[PDB]
């Protein structure tokens, strides 16, 4: 791995991971986010808050992380820690504990071409207001609200991700499928600013109905 | 963003955020410190506490974190770690069990005039005096005092940004009614 | 940036060197490229950054220089490596090639064999003239055809087209096209092109009276 | 791995708008540091670089077309175009879309891959079949068929319904001031042979289903 | 190549209504380092080194299966390296994973819990995980199962542990390059112990 040990060290010469990598002054960064659904752990209606196992799913370009594999023994791709690299500061704006981050920070895979693509874990305990009127016969409509806290649409453009479907993306055989939810529709959006400080948002829905058998019964 | 780059090692080659930020000691760091509500988490009455969910946006200038766009490309803004810089030591003085400051360290806009905007998100729970005589009809007058901990007013004024806390994106409650509010 | 690219054009032969230089007016940082193109198809690119081979490209292909100076240099030349070579830089915009080099087949030295041809019965019956001097397998390229109408030098009134090096001989041939109204057609006699080429001691002259 | 291909009308009227796409396929047109890169090269001339548009959708051109030039970019299709207002004959040329990959690491760019390439023709001609005239024979003589006056590109000529090929050399077309095409095929034949073998050159013209039969003879 | 095993140390508990099993358990991880590689003749006769984890590469490990966002193990202990490049490390863990509850027959109901163990930062390309490997009699056999000590085990005081296999799961649909492709999958069948439930409500309901 010694060509590999030189690529990462001329790589990483001169290289801030705070500034946000724009080729020209002016240039935005363009951010794919798409969600997979691991597990929807539950929804408490006591604290109105729905808890979700999910892997993000992030794509950018940072034009300082490309090389020419012909000068570094062909290597065409890297695994670098994610908190040596700039990465967006995408948070679920809408949660309801405080937590805004991703579990693991993990690793990014940088092509030779700047693409950089994060799929980080996170546990996200997000707010949902409950439509009680007709519980537990009840449907509920439960969004995570993705987009950058800092960056604006000038700086960041947000865009969903597909290569591709607007949905959340979830895996037939893995899926852990939750006893009292069955999962309806799954959409993602692109919202913009209504029209200097206005930021996208990129939201994951989640229409999910209730099973009612227990209620039923007792 | 070699422009930036350069910018950002420029303005914290030599910089210290232990002293104020200010040219000289006898000037006192003007900080303007507006509260957004987004959510009404709890309202426990037994223990007194309201928890809720809220974005502490305080805007100051920086003396020593100015720059010349024209020798930076026309960068007139940027985005850096709070945590580098000097901040005002805000701390909910009513704290009863959650934290007395702010612990998410967001990043800090940074304007080219040395202008700093910086609008971290807190759990503020309250210690609020909770009269149930009238419940379940019961109205309660909560408040949030908030100050700088260690700096007195002759260092560091701080500044309502406007006279009623910013509610525009405040997420409606299914167990209460913000009749009134005021920042004084 | 102006980038000139020497020789404009060369001969070699099958196993012999060739050298192309593609000097740049300001200091480049190795950002040079060297396409191939041969005729009817893309630019190919052989090289980049001024030393790299690209993939799938013989390695007889060299690149070398820096600043402002860089070369090409194909030692053991095949029968594909004849084509144009184009020199291109990418250290600022606009993107500028080169002039282009082209290096063809180096034969023996032959001399045109002139014709020419009065217009047909059957144009005059449509109200043009046309005149074709044709020079055939002849090597170098290097020829100039001149037109004369009773011994008067012509100007602005015909168009030249050359063939490839043949597949077989690789020598050139072209036709010169004189073109004329009928009505002018008819007001000389004589009508005459000759043809000088290193091959012939003397200038060739081909004519008729109409 | 990436392909480029270019598209678009092959004829365009002067003074109109020259319109061209190139589509992307086996790789996103916003992800990488690349620049779609459009270059044109007139018929035995040098190759022109048009402009490029980087993958945030800043734009760069030709200072000599800049007026007339624009470059945009549609992720949806994965393609980027090419828009050339007030077109003049002299912006007749094959056009190439081809991606500009750059390194920051081992300070390099290059073009790689190119297109095939598209000829694109600035004529306010119409289609007219060639007139083919006998170029008659005056020890080898030679004799020919001049094919004159038409358009478009291409014509086919054979001799003799390609049983003769030996000594045939067909010129390229010349564009004369008329703006149609015009070109001769030559043979050289032994001059005993004149009186006793018999010499057709078979023209074609696809555009205007021209066939031409047309025999030489002194 | 990384070798795992686990071995139970306790079955905390299984939470019906939060779908949890809360388990002790303390990780084997074996792989090859040939760079930390020396003659021990050389250096004193030393034959094994005890150092931080953070000092050496490590083939990070986490439980996929999680559902608290504890991804990674409890106490990063030292790392055991062997003077023939053998780097063993022992880890122990708690660990709240996810247990869907079949409540079919209960209170005479057996789950079948999981804990899948792979590797988020590396791929099946980058390491390549494996049952460790046992000898008895200089015959080589894999570990297929949890490893629960006779002596030092004390029994969940409602569920008895009937089975207990190991399992590596490679996916032949999942790119080689996705975290998906490979995981190791410890399994727990674990069968309720009813006699609480029995004496506490259901002589009482049914008579
Ligand atoms: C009327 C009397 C029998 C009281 C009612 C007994 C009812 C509740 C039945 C239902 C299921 C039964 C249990 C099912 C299985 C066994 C077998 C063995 O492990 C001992 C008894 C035990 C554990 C049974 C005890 C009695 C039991 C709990
Ligand atoms: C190690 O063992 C050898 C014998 O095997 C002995 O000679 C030597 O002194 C011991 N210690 C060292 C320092 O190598």
């Amino acid at each position: 791995s010694e060509a590999e040990g030189r690529l990462r060290e001329k790589l990483f010469s001169g290289y801030d991971s705070s500034v946000r990598p724009a080729r020209e002054v002016g240039d935005r960064v363009r951010v794919s986010v798409g969600l997979i659904l691991a597990q929807l752990i539950s929804l408490n209606e006591k604290d109105e808050e729905m808890s979700t196992k999910v892997y993000l799913d992030l794509e950018w370009t940072d034009y300082r992380l490309s090389w020419d594999p012909a000068e570094h023994d062909g290597i065409d791709s890297l695994r670098i820690t994610a908190e040596s690299v700039w990465l967006p500061d995408v948070v679920l704006l809408n949660n309801n504990d405080g937590n805004f981050d991703v579990a693991l920070d993990i690793s990014v895979v940088v092509s030779s071409d700047g693409s950089v693509r994060w799929q980080p874990p996170g546990i996200y305990r997000s707010s949902c207001s409950i439509q009680v009127t007709y519980f537990p016969f009840d449907w509920q409509n439960c969004t995570m609200v993705f987009s950058s806290y800092s960056y604006d649409s000038s700086e960041v453009s947000l865009q969903t991700g597909l290569g591709g479907h607007q949905e959340i993306h979830i895996h037939e055989g893995t899926f852990i499928e939750n006893g009292q939810w069955e999962i309806i529709h799954k959409p993602s959006r692109l919202i913009q600013p209504p029209g200097e400080g206005q930021r996208q948002e990129v939201i994951f829905y989640l229409i999910i109905r209730r099973k009612p058998l227990f209620y039923l019964v007792n | 963003s070699e422009h930036e780059t350069r910018l950002v090692a420029k303005l914290f080659k030599d910089y210290s955020s232990v002293v104020r930020p200010v040219e000289d000691h006898r000037q006192v760091v003007e900080v303007t410190v507006g509260l957004q509500l987004i959510q009404l988490i709890n309202v426990d009455e037994v223990n007194q506490i309201v928890t809720t969910n809220v974005r502490l946006k305080q805007q100051w200038v920086d003396y020593n974190l100015k720059w010349n766009p024209d020798d930076y490309g026309g960068v007139k803004k940027i985005h850096i770690p709070s945590e580098k810089i000097w901040r005002p030591d805000l701390v909910l003085y009513n704290n009863a069990d959650g934290d007395f400051a702010i612990v998410k360290f967001t990043k800090v806009l940074l304007q080219y005039t040395g202008h700093i905007t910086w609008t971290p998100p807190a759990i503020f729970k309250s210690y609020c005096e909770i009269i149930v005589t009238h419940f379940p009809f019961d109205e309660q007058n909560c408040s949030m005092k908030l100050g700088t901990w260690t700096y007195d007013g002759s260092v560091v004024a701080i500044n309502p940004e406007s006279d009623q806390p910013d509610l525009s994106n405040f997420m409606e409650s299914g167990e209460w009614v913000i009749k009134e509010s005021r920042g004084w | 940036i102006v980038m000139t690219q020497s020789p404009s054009s060369l001969s070699a032969s099958i196993g012999d060197r060739v050298t192309i230089t593609c000097r740049a007016s300001h200091n480049i940082s190795r950002y040079l490229s060297w396409f191939q193109q041969r005729p009817g198809k893309a630019p190919k690119l052989l090289i980049y950054a001024a030393s790299s081979l690209q993939s799938g490209v013989p390695s007889r292909f060299s690149g070398s220089g820096s600043g402002t100076d860089y070369t090409l240099t194909i030692s053991n030349l095949h029968p594909e490596d004849f084509a144009t070579y184009f020199c291109q830089q990418s250290y600022s915009t606009p993107l500028i090639f080169g002039q282009g080099t082209k290096v063809e087949i180096k034969r023996t030295v032959a001399a045109p064999s002139v014709f020419i041809f009065p217009p047909s019965d059957e144009q005059l019956k449509s109200g043009t003239a046309s005149v074709v001097c044709l020079l055939n397998n002849f090597y170098p390229r290097e020829a100039k055809v001149q037109w004369k109408v009773d011994n008067a030098l012509q100007s602005g009134n015909s168009q030249e087209s050359v063939t490839e090096q043949d597949s077989k001989d690789s020598t050139y041939s072209l036709s010169s096209t004189l073109t004329l109204s009928k009505a002018d057609y008819e007001k000389h006699k004589v009508y005459a092109c000759e043809v000088t080429h290193q091959g012939l001691s003397s200038p060739v002259t081909k004519s008729f009276n109409r | 791995q990436v392909q480029l291909q270019e598209s678009g009308p092959r004829l365009v009227k002067p003074s109109q708008t020259l319109s061209l796409t190139c589509t992307v396929s086996g790789g996103s047109v916003t992800r990488g540091n690349y620049y779609w890169t459009w270059i044109r090269q007139p018929a035995g001339k040098e190759l022109e670089w048009i402009g490029h548009i980087y993958i945030s959708g800043r734009t760069n051109f030709n200072p000599s077309l800049k007026s007339r030039v624009s470059i945009s970019v549609d992720t949806s299709k994965n393609q980027f175009s090419l828009k050339l207002t007030s077109v003049t004959v002299a912006d007749t040329a094959v056009y190439y879309c081809a991606r500009e990959r750059e390194v920051i690491v081992d300070r390099r760019r290059w073009l790689d891959p190119w297109g095939q390439g598209i000829l694109v023709t600035v004529s306010s001609a119409s289609t007219k079949g060639p007139s083919v005239f006998p170029l008659a024979p005056s020890g080898t003589a030679a004799l020919g068929c001049l094919v004159k006056d038409y358009f478009p590109e291409p014509v086919t000529v054979s001799w003799n319904s390609g049983a003769l090929t030996s000594g045939v050399h067909t010129f390229p077309a010349v564009l004369q001031s008329s703006g149609l095409y015009s070109l001769s095929s030559v043979v050289t034949v032994p001059s005993s042979s004149l009186g006793t073998q018999t010499y057709i050159c078979n023209v074609n013209h696809k555009p205007s289903n021209t066939k031409v039969d047309k025999k030489v003879e002194p | 190549d990384v070798a795992l095993a686990l071995t139970l140390s306790n079955l905390i508990s299984l939470k019906e209504v939060e779908e949890t099993l809360t388990t002790n358990v303390w990780i084997e991880h074996g792989w090859t380092d040939n760079r930390l590689k020396w003659n021990a003749e050389e250096f004193g006769n030393i034959s094994v080194l005890r150092l931080p984890p953070d000092m050496v590469w490590l083939p990070e490990i986490v439980l996929e299966n999680n559902n608290d966002g504890s991804f990674q193990i409890s106490y990063s202990c030292n790392v055991l390296v062997y003077h023939y490049g053998f780097v063993y490390w022992l880890p122990p863990a708690i660990f709240r994973s996810s247990c869907p509850i079949s409540v079919t027959y209960f209170p005479f109901d057996w789950q079948n819990c999981s804990l899948k163990f792979s590797s988020l930062k590396y791929t099946a390309k980058e390491i390549t995980l494996s049952l460790k490997q046992d000898a008895k009699e200089n015959r080589t056999y894999p570990v297929e199962w949890i490893i629960i000590d006779p002596e030092g085990f004390t029994e969940n005081g409602e569920w008895e542990i009937v089975h207990r296999p190991a399992r590596v799961n490679v996916d032949p649909r999942a790119p080689l390059d996705s975290p998906s492709r490979q995981d190791i999958t410890f399994y727990l069948i674990i069968r309720r112990k009813p006699l609480f439930y029995i004496i506490n409500i259901l002589v009482p309901c049914v008579l």
